[PDB]
DNA sequence: AGCAGATATCACTCAGCACGA
DNA sequence: TCGTGCTGAGTGATATCTGCTTTGGGTGGGTGGGTGGGTTGAGGCAAT
């Protein structure tokens, strides 16, 4: 008789989550070409990793990916924010 | 957010009162009047007295816990016990504000670090022969040293 | 008081169908 | 072949109740052991 905690529609659009990526997410990955393939996947990774942290600590990396992918599908607000998001680019 | 006691760094002790002075402004002075052990009954329970006789045993000093300081893997915060008993149960969920709402799981594990230890000695305190009535056998009175 | 076993009531996943596109 | 519910019973899972037992000491025993502790004093025995 406890709600269980998701990663909700309401989750993803708040200050620290899509618009947290948006704002800052080109500045701290960087892939370079003198660098190792291995190193800049864990850099991207470490980036999607520690905002995921951030945003819902509950569950690991993949796992959060998995959660991500299944809310996308089903979520209208999330589907509507990505389009957009899309559109907005698309018009500059 | 943390315990007073967490930051103190001095201790307080109460010197007994002198019988000069309690005779000067017409006082019994309890305190500074020594007993022997027999002495010491039920009745002078949570009072301070003064205990008259000789050093039998002194144990070595050893660190007694006070304050406990607890770490999260997962919150990145500080938690805080503390022992004022024998024995006590270490924590073993964390408890605080964002664990709680997150309702992520976290371990607390124990930091001697940070904690607080205050030096600690067990002595024995034996009658002395003057003090033991006729056909009596002496006895001995436990005595706890904390700090300085 | 603390610990280990157990009951039972709590959700969540894949399952699949009707409409329309 | 995407999206959005409505149905659904199955496959969980985790938040939630029901019964020991213990310290140590004979107010559990000697068909639980003496290498898990107690344990100093008296007593009988063999080698001396
Ligand atoms: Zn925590």
């Amino acid at each position: 008789r406890r709600p269980q905690v998701k990663l909700t529609a309401e989750k993803l659009l708040s200050d620290k989550g899509l618009p947290y990526v948006l704002k800052n997410a080109h500045k701290r990955i960087r892939i370079s070409s003198k660098k190792n393939s291995y190193d800049n996947l864990s850099n991207i990774i470490q980036f999607y990793q520690l905002w995921a942290h951030e945003l819902f600590p509950k569950a690991k990396f993949k796992d959060f990916m998995k959660i991500c992918q299944t809310v996308g599908k089903t979520d209208p607000v999330l589907r509507e924010y990505r389009v957009s998001l899309f559109r907005d680019e698309m018009g500059m | 957010l943390f315990p007073p006691n967490l930051t103190r760094r001095y201790f307080l002790y109460f010197k007994p009162l002198s019988q000069n002075c309690a005779r000067r402004y017409r006082k019994k002075a309890i305190s500074s009047k020594p007993l022997s052990v027999r002495q010491i009954k039920g009745d002078f329970l949570g009072q301070l007295i003064t205990v008259r006789g000789i050093i039998t045993r002194v144990s070595d000093v050893k660190p007694a816990v006070e304050v406990i300081a607890y770490t999260c893997d997962q919150c990145g915060y500080e938690v805080f016990q503390e022992v004022n008993s024998r024995t006590f149960t270490p924590l073993s969920e964390c408890t605080s504000e964002e664990c709680s709402q997150n309702q992520t799981k976290g371990q607390l594990f124990m930091s001697t670090r940070a904690s607080k230890f205050s030096a600690f000695q067990e002595c024995k305190i034996q009658e002395l022969s003057q003090q033991v009535p006729v056909g009596h056998i002496p006895r001995s009175l436990n005595i706890h040293v904390n700090g300085t």
